């Protein structure tokens, strides 16, 4: 989300993906592994936070007949204190979880980027904006070989090295 | 070959440890606000007291005649409920209310008191049934004739069950010192309740009170919890509302105060005066006094949890 | 070409999730400790009670003559304040104090109690004004002559306003039974008070207490809150400190107990006995009993938040 | 803050910056974008933590005339419990915020490092200590072109490739 | 050359912010569960009350004869302890218990009350020593002969020490009004107690009760705290259990309720009814009512903290 | 812990290490610096969390003689609320500490990987699975020179460049 200047609004298939522009045409295919990884992590956060409490609290006040003024002020004091505690814990919880979610997803993006970067050793070079310039015409079958992590990092070495 | 992440045109702003308003792809809610304006009692034995007050179920006014030996897992108190038919008041009323809310119902048992030499059918136009009556579980002991003399009587009751017994008696306060002699004879006039833990001791305080229920006399309702094999003794000679049946707690339940209808199709464990909070979220912003198994109340109206990546659209 | 980050010679050690004492570039404080030894009341209606007690403002001792109908947004109680001039005590005094702190002032109104056949100008040398006087809002009800017979009386008052009324009466306790028979005649004395939520019932207890104000007699001060259109009734015949004016809560305010001076140039919303806490930090380590809109009290003296990067010198 | 063995005490212009030593002379210019990024993030943390509470608590005790001993012990008990809760929350809050602040600044430093690395594709090589050895005499105007992200990654390729 | 990290065949599953059951190399426990079934009192002055009740140490029943002026840093209450020998009970008993638990011991001092014209040697067969005795620190005040008038008396005591004094007196309730007339005389009996911040005025309750210790009469104890240079005053004329020695708090201590043995070889600062919690972990799941310097109670049985890297074995 | 497909169960000397397979034989030596770094960080977490509280709480209830039912219900209510607060804080604390611990260890692993990568500039190439293919027979003494960070990045340049 840094050097990637913007996201792809047309990418409606997954959370991550590739958009290759070779000679044969163009392609935009979503990567399933990283997308499912971030989805499983966020789903873990959701399953962890959305929770039912088995602790039962009884009625300590009375809405129809007000209790003693002193013990009533003590009850309202304690209830207001606990309300402040849970408000703070909920605010800080939501904030921290959102931060770790954002940085987590960015971490997955960088994982994918450096993974495909490690797939192309000397046959391609970084461009700066999240692209890998290929020094040899990589056909659509070659692009599909890079997507499913089957691109041979040596059977295209000399050709791209000459370029 | 390039590679990037997805993005949406309309993200959802959330709050983070660093910034405030970071637009992510998707986000959900953690603070519940939707309320069901009904008391969800599906699968629970529910008693809607209605016009009957919770404490009256121990003394038995007319409006509580159908709640003398109730049994429930959820007790609902209504705003039109009344604990008394003859104008009176309970001492330590809220503690007894909190005892009866989690009592799981009450079971009455005859105390066996029998009387000789006085009148026992004291009744008032306020506690009307067929005609003028009194508290169902109580006895308004009068003099035998219109002034007469009230002999010193002593009545003892022993708890012979494995659970504590709820004993409730009353001290009568007439409109004046003279009507007190009309009901129990001239002079004083002393009541004495005793147990192993308890002992007291009442002298009637006759006088004019504010007209409640068209009467200026009051009745003080007192109570104590007898332990098994303990005995309570009543030595009196006038102005005594004697107990006729003791109460025993059935099991366990929950008490709520609401003003909405009862629904037997929805199910919930979080209740308040406005209805039932049915949610799976850890927080709620509906009622701070919600009872049962509720989410934790917070003052924030909305706290959006991020469920997507950082939305960097174009 | 090389690239790096900045550093300073004298960093600031902070605490992290991993280490303890990480020297960073710059850091700020999050726990407030600076205290203003004054009550900052800029922009607030403030009433410094001084020698007048908060409860006395309802009964009206001499020292409270200028606080009978006060109005304020911030009430300050002083250590030299006294609720009584004649030695006495308030029943449920702290609850009434907490009611009067957030009352926003009090407004008195004549209850309209007329008397016939007794001496109503009972006073004492402790409540001294010009000569010997009594509570300004109370009336010591005595018998007509030196002994005589105090006739039985009944006084009723209806709250004809939209706000609850504060009713305060007193039960007198003489130094001995002979002084009680002198002030109100022989026989049993009894005071009864009734309304819609209140009932009971007082009998005076004559006897010699500890000498306070050179007086061994006491006065018990009792109070209740009448609802709109609700009626209170008193039935007495002696040992009665009758109310003359009822109190009505004006609005809303805050009550603090302090011993420092009042300052009208500084402004703050957090107060304690030592002064005013003026800060924007989320925490404070000054007074755990600070009231108002205060930072959350913590027991840590300092919690440095890092505002710079990691300081790696040389 | 890792392979960068130490900081620059002479760098008083910003948080991050470059110090180039070519043939024409030497320079030390602070980078405004990353510095302003970390400054805006820390400023966000400060604006979020420094907060005023609108909840008002009333006086529940009495310093001049002590209340009932039982209810007073309950009040002191609840107040001590709440004090422990807020002390724990403050300690953990400060610690976590400091940790995420340090790791955040280090993350920005690595962002700048890898950004300048992606600017120089094959015309420079990493040295190991946070420097980029340039295989061609990059003049001061070329250094300024690298600072403002205008260095051409191809009009110096063959020269540095021969070296 | 390749490089990697270590792993183990048998890892330890922990819970993280993302997953639930991440197998790491090593992990430790953060929630304490091991309990020492003994009261670790190594290095602490410990007084095991045993059959003596904590409150009795102020009144002095036979079983508390060796605890009248105890001194300790840790007070242990036993289930077989009894505060009274003659049947009765303390009023505001729990507050006085909480005062005596952190008192660090008590120090008695003669209040110097002389009597003339009555008996001060009222004794009972329930408070037995050599023969029939009474409370060691109290004096049962009777009438000079059977029936006859108990004179009206007033006894005051001034706290001439720098610490608040604990004053405890008693009201007697006979088995009937005839017994009260025999012990103290006919007429309305009444006791009055007052100081500078106290006034209460008790009245006995001659009724009819069942037999605790074979006795149907009761003796209830009341208490107040005198301030330095403050004076207390009593006005009585029968049914009075007068105090003979006042109590002064020594210093500071801690009070626990346990049923296990006392061990002087183990040391700990966290106690509960089952024993001593000796641990350095921040949490514990043993007793939610543990007192002292304890880890924070949680409902989770185990919360494994990861101490190693992610275990990816083969 | 990502592209490193699995850990080394035979590595019992440290947390991180190298396993070189050259012509002379094979070696597996643990790296002390990174291992001691992660160990010191986890030890810091342990010393920070394992803590003794100096706050003393007194007995507010009574197990032998039950107190008033109303104030007893208030005490049980407050104690249950505080119990829920501390249970939540303990759960979230343990979860967060475990997350930051795992991500911390992975961060150290990546630090070591990229450090060894920066040691071998053009004399070796990444393979994709966490290894560095060397284009020249690096003997055991050369491997030991790489372990203690003394490998000369220039005295083997031309040989591996020809390959």
């Amino acid at each position: 989300a840094g050097f990637i200047e913007n996201g792809w609004e047309g990418l409606i298939d997954g959370w991550y993906g590739f958009r290759h522009q070779n000679a044969q045409g163009e392609g935009t295919a979503a990567d399933y592994k990283s997308t499912q990884s971030a989805i499983d992590q966020i789903t873990g956060k959701l399953n962890r936070l959305i929770e039912k409490t088995n602790q039962q609290f009884e009625l300590i006040d009375n809405e129809f007949n007000e209790v003693e003024k002193q013990i009533g002020n003590v009850i309202n004091w304690t209830r207001d204190s606990i309300t402040e505690v849970w408000s703070y814990n909920a605010e800080l919880l939501v904030a921290m979880e959102n931060q770790h979610t954002i940085d987590l997803a960015d971490s997955e993006m960088d994982k994918l980027y450096e993974r495909v970067k490690r797939q192309l050793r000397e046959n391609a070079e970084e461009d700066g904006t999240g692209c890998f310039e290929i020094f040899h015409k990589c056909d659509d079958d070659c692009m599909a070989s890079i997507r499913n992590n089957t691109y041979d990092h040596s059977k295209y070495r000399e050709e791209a090295m000459q370029n | 070959i390039c590679l990037g992440h997805h993005a949406v045109s309309n993200g959802t702003k959330v709050n983070t440890l660093t910034e405030r308003g970071v637009e992510v792809v998707n986000a959900t809610e953690t603070v519940e606000r939707t309320n069901i304006p009904r008391i969800c009692s599906k699968g629970k034995r529910t008693v809607d007291l209605g016009q009957c007050g919770l404490l009256g179920t121990i003394t038995g006014p007319p409006q509580c005649d159908q709640f003398l030996e109730f049994s429930a897992d959820l007790i609902i108190e209504r705003r039109e409920g009344s604990d008394v038919c003859y104008p009176g008041k309970f001492v330590n009323e809220e503690a007894l209310r909190q005892i009866l809310r989690e009592s799981g119902g009450i079971d009455k048992e005859a105390m066996g008191f029998t009387y000789s030499g006085i009148r026992t059918n004291g009744a008032t136009s306020a506690c009307r049934r067929s005609g003028s009556s009194f508290y169902a579980e109580m006895k308004w002991l009068l003099s035998n004739t219109d002034n007469a003399a009230f002999p010193q009587m002593t009545k003892s009751y022993k708890n012979t069950r494995k659970s504590p017994a709820l004993i409730v008696w009353g001290i009568h306060h007439s409109v004046s010192t003279a009507e007190q002699t009309k009901l129990y004879g001239s002079g004083n006039k002393l009541v004495t309740v005793g147990s192993s833990n308890y002992q007291q001791s009442f002298v009637p305080s006759p006088g004019a009170r504010t007209q409640v229920n068209g009467l200026s006399g009051r009745i003080d309702f007192h109570w104590l919890m007898l332990n098994p094999n303990d005995t309570v003794t009543f030595s009196f000679n006038g102005a005594f509302i004697a107990p006729d049946r003791a109460s025993f707690l059935r099991g366990k339940s929950m008490g709520i105060q609401s003003g909405v209808q009862v629904d037997a199709n929805c199910e919930g464990d979080c209740y308040h005066s406005g209805g039932t909070i049915i949610s799976n979220l850890p927080f709620q912003n509906i009622d701070s006094r919600a009872v049962g198994k509720c989410p934790r109340y917070v003052k924030q109206r909305s706290l959006l949890l991020a469920t997507g990546m950082k939305n960097v659209p174009e």
